[PDB]
C-alpha cells in the first residue's frame, strides 16, 4: 500500500493576485510528504488515480483555477463562486490520472476574495485512489 | 528532541536571536511555537509558526519579535527586538505533529519540547 | 480495475433532467458515458460520487441510481439565491452498486437553470472505494 | 467487510439544531460496519487509519458547520443567507486511532432549514 493524501488549510492572509499560486500553509495531514505547504502544490512521485477537493472561504467574488502538469502548468477547470460582500464558503472537485513530477495546485485570478481565517476557513486536500504498476 | 540556543544577558532595547535545531525525523508537517516561561508566572504562548511559514503572534510580541523556520536545515528561530525586560525568561521550543484546521496556542498541544534557553534582559 | 472518473459540461446536449456532463477528464475503465451522462458500474463495491454545478438563478439537483431498471432518487441539493451571479449547488453520496447499475445527475424541470458558458465549470465525479466483500 | 468503513447519513427532522449543538444526522443511506450512531449523531472509529469526512447541509439562514474530534473543533465553514437556499459544504482528511470520535456541529449559526428537495448530508470513509 502507497499512502498519500494531504489536507492543508490556509492562514495568511495576503491578498492574491493573478496567476498566483494558492499557499495553504497549515498542514493537517500530509502522508508521504507529496504536498508542499511552503508553495501550495502538489507534486505527484507515486503515478496513480487521485482526488483532488477543497472548500474556500470567501466574502466577495471568488475564480480559481485548478493546474496540472509537469513542465508548464495547464488548467483543467475554473471553478467560480460569486458573493455579495457576505461569508461564503465554495467547493471544487476533480478526479485526475496524474504521471511522476505533475504538479496540481489552484491558481488565483483577478476575482480573488479567498480568506483563511479560524472561523471561516479554506482548505485544500487530496488522496490517492489507486497506484499504478 | 528539541535543542534550544541563542538565549544569553541582553539590554533593554536590544535584539537576540534564538535557535530551535529539530532531530529525529522530519518536522516539515509539524506547527512549531516558542513559549516563555518567567519566574513566578506560567508557560506563556510567544509565537507559532506553520508548517508552510504562517506565522501568527501574542499581542505582548507583536511589532517585536519574528518567528521562521527553514524546513530545509529542520530549523527554527524567534528574532526578538525592542527587549524589555518583561521578556525575561526560559524560551521553549515545541512541536505539535497533530493539530487542528487552526493552530493552537494551548502548551498542551505541543508534543515535544526542549531544555529551554534563558533570555535575561537588563 | 481502477474505476474513477471525472466530467464536465462544455458543449453538452441540452435536453430532459439528466445533467449530461458531455467533456470527460478522466475516465479510468471507462465507466462513465458522455453520450448520456450516465456512469454504468462494472465493479460491484461502494463508490463515492459527487457534484459541483453552477448556476446563476435557481436550480435543484438530484442524484439518482438505477438498480435492475429500479430508479433510486436518494439525495437532492438545491440553490436558489436567483440573482444573475455564479453559485455552485454541491452534492455527494457513498452508493453501493452492483454490476449494471447506473448513476447519473438529474434536474428539476420546474426550477433548474446550469450555466452555460465556458468562463467556469460545473463537475461529476465518482470513483471506487472498496470493492465487495 | 469489518476492516473497511464507509458510511453515508441524512437529516430528517422539522427541529432546528440548538446553537453549538452536535448535529444529528438521524436517517442511513450506508452504514454497513455501525461506525456512525445515528441516535448519538457520532462517528466512532473502529478501524485505524487515514478517513475522509465530507459534508453537504442546505439551510435558508445563516449556517456554519464545525467538524469536532474528540471534542476539539478541527475546521469550519460558514454560509450566510437570508431567504434563499443554499448548500454548506466542507470536508477534512484525518488520521484516526481507535475509539476516536467525529461529529458535525454547528455554532450562533445553526439553520439547517432546506426547501423540499434539498437535503442535508453527512459522509465518511477510510482510504488505506
Ligand atoms: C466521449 O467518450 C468516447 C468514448 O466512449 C471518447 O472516444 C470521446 O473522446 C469522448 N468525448 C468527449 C468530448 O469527452
Amino acid at each position: 500500500t502507497q499512502k498519500i493524501a494531504f489536507s492543508a488549510t490556509r492562514t495568511i492572509n495576503v491578498p492574491l493576485r493573478r496567476d498566483q499560486t494558492i499557499r495553504f500553509d497549515h498542514v493537517i495531514t500530509n502522508m508521504n510528504n507529496n504536498y508542499e505547504p511552503r508553495s501550495g502544490k502538489f507534486t505527484c512521485k507515486v503515478p496513480g488515480l487521485y482526488y483532488f477537493t477543497y472548500h474556500a472561504s470567501s466574502r466577495g467574488n471568488l475564480c480559481v483555477n485548478l493546474m496540472r502538469g509537469r513542465e508548464r502548468a495547464q488548467k483543467v477547470v475554473t471553478f467560480c463562486d460569486y458573493a455579495y460582500n457576505t461569508f461564503q464558503v465554495t467547493t471544487g472537485g476533480m478526479v485526475l490520472k496524474l504521471e511522476q513530477g505533475e504538479n496540481v495546485f489552484l491558481q488565483a485570478t483577478d476575482k480573488n476574495s479567498l480568506l483563511g481565517m479560524e472561523g471561516a476557513n479554506s482548505i485544500f486536500s487530496g488522496f490517492l485512489l489507486f497506484p499504478d504498476m | 528532541q528539541l535543542v534550544e540556543t541563542g538565549g544569553g544577558l541582553v539590554q533593554a532595547g536590544g535584539s537576540l536571536r534564538l535557535s530551535c535545531a529539530a532531530s529525529g525525523r522530519t518536522f516539515n508537517n509539524d506547527v512549531m511555537a516558542w513559549f516563555r516561561q518567567a519566574p513566578g508566572t506560567e508557560r506563556e504562548f510567544v509565537a507559532l509558526i506553520t508548517a508552510g511559514g504562517g506565522t501568527h503572534y501574542a499581542d505582548s510580541v507583536k511589532g517585536r519579535f519574528v518567528i521562521s523556520r527553514d524546513n530545509d536545515k529542520n530549523m527554527a528561530y524567534l528574532q526578538m527586538n525592542s527587549l524589555k525586560s518583561e521578556d525575561t525568561a526560559i524560551y521553549y521550543c515545541g512541536a505539535d505533529e497533530n493539530p487542528p484546521g487552526w493552530p493552537s496556542r494551548w502548551s498542551s498541544a505541543y508534543d515535544y519540547w526542549g531544555q529551554g534557553t534563558q533570555v535575561t534582559v537588563s | 480495475p481502477r474505476p474513477a472518473f471525472s466530467a464536465i459540461r462544455r458543449n453538452p446536449p441540452m435536453g430532459g433532467n439528466v445533467v449530461i456532463f458531455d467533456t470527460v477528464i478522466t475516465n479510468q475503465e471507462e465507466p462513465y458515458q458522455n453520450h448520456s451522462g450516465r456512469f454504468v458500474c462494472t465493479v460491484p463495491g461502494y463508490y463515492y460520487f459527487t457534484f459541483q454545478v453552477l448556476s446563476q438563478w435557481e436550480i435543484c439537483l438530484s442524484i439518482v441510481s438505477s438498480s435492475r431498471g429500479q430508479v433510486r432518487r436518494s439525495l437532492g441539493f438545491c440553490d436558489t439565491t436567483n440573482k444573475g451571479l455564479f453559485q455552485v449547488v454541491s452534492g455527494g453520496m457513498v452508493l453501493q452498486l452492483q454490476q449494471g447499475d447506473q448513476v447519473w445527475v438529474e434536474k428539476d424541470p420546474k426550477k433548474g437553470h446550469i450555466y452555460q458558458g465556458s468562463e467556469a465549470d460545473s463537475v461529476f465525479s465518482g470513483f471506487l472505494i472498496f470493492p465487495s466483500a | 467487510q469489518k476492516f473497511q468503513s464507509v458510511f453515508t447519513v441524512t437529516r430528517q427532522t422539522h427541529q432546528p439544531p440548538a446553537p453549538n449543538s452536535l448535529i444529528r444526522f438521524n436517517a442511513v443511506l450506508t452504514n454497513p460496519q455501525g461506525d456512525y450512531d445515528t441516535s448519538t449523531g457520532k462517528f466512532t472509529c473502529k478501524v485505524p487509519g487515514l478517513y475522509y469526512f465530507v459534508y453537504h447541509a442546505s439551510h435558508t439562514a445563516n449556517l456554519c458547520v464545525l467538524l469536532y474530534r474528540s471534542g476539539v473543533k478541527v475546521v469550519t465553514f460558514c454560509g450566510h443567507t437570508s431567504k434563499t437556499n443554499q448548500v454548506n459544504s466542507g470536508g477534512v482528511l484525518l488520521r484516526l486511532q481507535v475509539g476516536e470520535e467525529v461529529w458535525l456541529a454547528v455554532n450562533d449559526y445553526y439553520d439547517m432549514v432546506g426547501i423540499q428537495g434539498s437535503d442535508s448530508v453527512f459522509s465518511g470513509f477510510l482510504l488505506f
